[PDB]
């Protein structure tokens, strides 16, 4: 569509999309093989009840 | 202040009393205010942090 509000015009274009697991067997196993960093860090923050 | 943690030590305030707190001879000797160095030609590393 188009806004008149001012700014533009500026509205959303969509599309829609979709899509089936399609294989009976496992079909695309990932593997996990870094470590870039540790988002938390081994820390010393104790529990607070 | 030191109510705080330190960040680079979470678990502990401040590793050094004298230099890390306000007024208080690590302050006072290297601070870039009080300047007891200054009129002196000598590089102050201290004036760094």
């Amino acid at each position: 569509a188009r806004h008149e509000t001012g700014g533009g015009v500026n509205f959303t274009l969509t599309q829609p999309r979709g899509n089936v697991d399609l294989g009976v067997g496992y079909t695309a196993v990932a593997a996990t093989g870094t470590v870039r960093n540790p988002v938390t860090d081994m820390g010393n923050l104790p529990q607070n009840f | 202040d030191h109510g705080q943690s330190d960040p680079a030590r979470p678990f502990a305030a401040t590793a050094n009393p004298w230099a890390s707190q306000r007024f208080s001879y690590g302050d006072l000797l290297y601070n870039g205010a009080y300047h007891l160095n200054g009129a002196s030609p000598v590089l102050s590393p201290c004036f760094k942090f």
